[PDB]
């Protein structure tokens, strides 16, 4: 093997962040999931299958 | 590490030329290793040295 990281490359590498972005869903979004939730309840959602 | 800077007209780092140290004595051995290096740190320039 020969494996390597960025902290020897470290003191020069600018600096990298994550951010989190939550988006609410669409009116029609949320009735479209609820009907397919709906829909797989009926299906049972294969969830054993 | 006894490297050849012939036909090397680019520039490699320290750690590149830790990297190509080690990969040497692969060939100088007969051995085949992985080189799981970070990505961004120049693999291809260790190739092609
Ligand atoms: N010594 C160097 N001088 C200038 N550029 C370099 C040097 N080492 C690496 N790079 C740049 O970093 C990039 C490394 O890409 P590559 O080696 O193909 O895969 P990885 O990004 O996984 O190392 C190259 O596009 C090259 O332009
Ligand atoms: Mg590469």
């Amino acid at each position: 093997l020969l494996r390597r990281l960025k902290a020897d490359v470290e003191k020069q590498m600018p600096a990298k962040y994550e951010h989190i972005v939550y988006c609410k869903l669409s009116k029609r979004q949320r009735f479209l999931y609820d009907d397919f939730m709906s829909r797989a309840q009926t299906k049972a959602t294969l969830a054993s299958g | 590490d006894v490297p050849v800077p012939s036909l090397l007209r680019g520039n490699l780092r320290t750690y590149q030329k830790q990297g190509l140290n080690w990969l040497a004595s692969l060939y100088n051995n007969h051995t085949n290793g992985i080189l799981a290096d970070e990505m961004g740190l120049g693999k291809t320039i260790q190739t092609i040295s």
